[PDB]
């Protein structure tokens, strides 16, 4: 019992830090988008790939 | 008078109130274990439902 509750503790840790990296990844690239390749130093040719 | 038969009668007595004690210390043990062995199986059986739903 005390075995499957380790076993159970390190599954749900692993799902926790899964979790938070799905959602930080999420984040990143919505902030990504907007902070970085939006503005106006974006090549005038790239400006058809993000249409 | 004599010590020889003294010690024998003082170890007498200890073989006497060894074996009360015994009888009395063994029936309450084995009332006490006869009950204690259900109440351990309960607790078996509460482990085992935990441990399932762990």
């Amino acid at each position: 019992n005390e075995r499957l509750e380790a076993i159970l503790s390190r599954e749900q840790n692993l799902l926790e830090e899964t979790r938070k990296l799905c959602m930080n990844l999420k984040t990143n690239n919505k902030k990504r988008l907007t902070e970085k390749l939006i503005q106006k130093d974006l090549h005038p040719v790239l400006n058809k790939a993000m249409e | 008078d004599d010590q020889f038969r003294k010690l024998l009668y003082k170890l007498d007595l200890r073989l006497f109130q060894t074996i009360s004690d015994q009888m009395t210390r063994d029936l309450k043990d084995i009332l006490d274990i006869n009950v204690s062995n259900n109440e351990l199986c309960y607790q078996l059986k509460q482990v085992l439902a935990r441990k399932e739903d762990l």
